[PDB]
């Protein structure tokens, strides 16, 4: 069939680009403040 | 008289006629003694705000084929009692939000003949004693989720010549007439419109599996596979 | 993950333009492809990478000169905003 | 009989007439006992798509000075024995 979209859950793709980014970011930030913390 | 318009006819038990009059707008001088007015065949083409005013026990309201083009949201003033409304006919292109709400006894409503492109949720209101609706005659293309969510009670409805488009917009749609069987008479004069793959097919007949691809809601499952991937 | 292993430092190849587009391009159409489902959201951002095309011809050594390098590097950048 | 419309006029051998009713729109309840239709002198403005589902039996068809503007592609619905149509005196400006 066709007209398959009844809403939008446009979220989902950002907040998983969103998520992917800010993880590495933290666990990298995290990841230096040990190395300085030791 | 004094509770019965001049230029109308009324007879005892407060039902009054003031059709075949051609009256250019609502006559005055309402009174709560009348029960039911008909004002159909004529050229009230607007409607002022608080134009049935006074008239707080009226029942039957009827504006069939009257040119009615736009309805103002307090027009519907003093008529908590109003339980039948007759609208269809006419050329209602948009319906103000809000304008139904006082309307608590309604059990009839029309719309028939108009040219609503679309009708919005919040545009029929809180309809709790409403039991049938009549849409037919309408560009309505498809009704919108949770139009159908505020009429526990509607249990009879009318969509003869509308241009629905047949996809998952209409899923409500279809769930609200897979549990009230439409007679056999009106479901064949219910067809989808387009596209073309899905010309000359029933609502009635569209079942799950032929919409297992629409937007399912969200679930728990999926809601972590999209944040993990 | 190639670029990333010999990445020199971790924070600053986390915030270059490429990792970025590939960040904001590539869980997208991977959750379209479970979804079964595609939105045309960040895509247009592929076109970022446009832009490291000096660097994939100087390591190539097809070009040398400085003028083509600088007219490529304009070109690039420009096509790509 | 159920095969005739309420507002109009029908007689043995699946003629049926609505002319000079007014009707705002097509009549519902087609029927393939109808074989000949006429709905002249209408306002029927707009047609809906497959309007005419169910008569697919039906013969000669007439919209003359019905005020006709436009026609969907599958308005005609259920008609592959139509064999007489008549959209004359109308304001077609398109097909
Ligand atoms: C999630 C998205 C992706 C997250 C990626 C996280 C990458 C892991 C991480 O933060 O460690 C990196 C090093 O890894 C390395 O040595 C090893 C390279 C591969 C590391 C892969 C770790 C995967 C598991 C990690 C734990 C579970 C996470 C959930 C960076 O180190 P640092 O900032 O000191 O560099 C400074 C530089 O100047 C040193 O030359």
């Amino acid at each position: 069939p066709c007209d398959s979209r009844g809403q939008r859950m446009w979220w989902a793709f950002l907040a998983s680009s969103m998520v992917t980014f800010f993880g590495g970011l933290f666990i990298i930030l995290l990841w230096r403040t040990l190395k300085y913390l030791w | 008289a004094p509770d019965c318009p001049e230029v109308c006819t009324c007879v005892p038990g407060g039902l009054a006629s003031c059709s075949a009059l051609s009256l250019p707008a609502v006559p005055p001088g309402l009174s709560l003694r009348l029960r039911a007015l008909l004002l159909d065949h004529n050229r009230v083409r607007a409607l002022p705000p608080g134009a049935f005013a006074g008239a707080g026990a009226l029942q039957r309201l009827d504006l069939r084929e009257n040119g009615l083009h736009s309805v103002h949201v307090r027009a519907f003033w003093g008529l908590g009692a109003l339980q039948l409304l007759d609208l269809s006919a006419n050329q209602l292109e948009a319906l103000a939000p809000g304008t139904f709400a006082p309307l608590r006894a309604l059990r009839n409503l029309s719309l028939a003949g108009n040219r609503l492109a679309r009708l919005e949720p919040a545009a029929l209101g809180a309809l709790p004693l409403l039991r049938s609706l009549s849409l037919q005659d309408n560009e309505l293309a498809a009704l919108a989720p949770g139009l159908l969510g505020r009429l526990p009670a509607l249990d009879a409805l009318h969509l003869r010549g509308n241009p629905w488009g047949c996809g998952c917009a209409l899923r409500p749609l279809c769930a609200w007439l897979r549990r009230h069987p439409l007679p056999a008479s009106e479901a064949e004069t219910v067809l989808c419109v387009w596209p073309g793959r899905l010309t000359l097919s029933p609502l009635t007949a569209f079942s799950d599996a032929a919409f297992s691809h629409c937007a399912q809601p969200l679930a728990l499952r999926d809601l972590a596979v999209v944040y993990t991937l | 993950g190639l670029r990333f292993i010999a990445a020199n430092d971790k924070l600053w190849f986390w915030l270059e333009v490429n990792s970025v587009v590939d960040f904001f391009t590539v869980p997208p159409v991977f959750v379209s492809v479970y979804l079964n489902r595609s939105w045309l959201g960040l895509r247009f951002l592929r076109a970022l990478r446009l832009i490291q095309f000096s660097e994939i011809l100087q390591f190539l050594n097809i070009l040398k000169t400085s003028n083509s390098i600088k007219l490529v590097n304009l070109l690039s950048i420009f096509i790509s905003t």
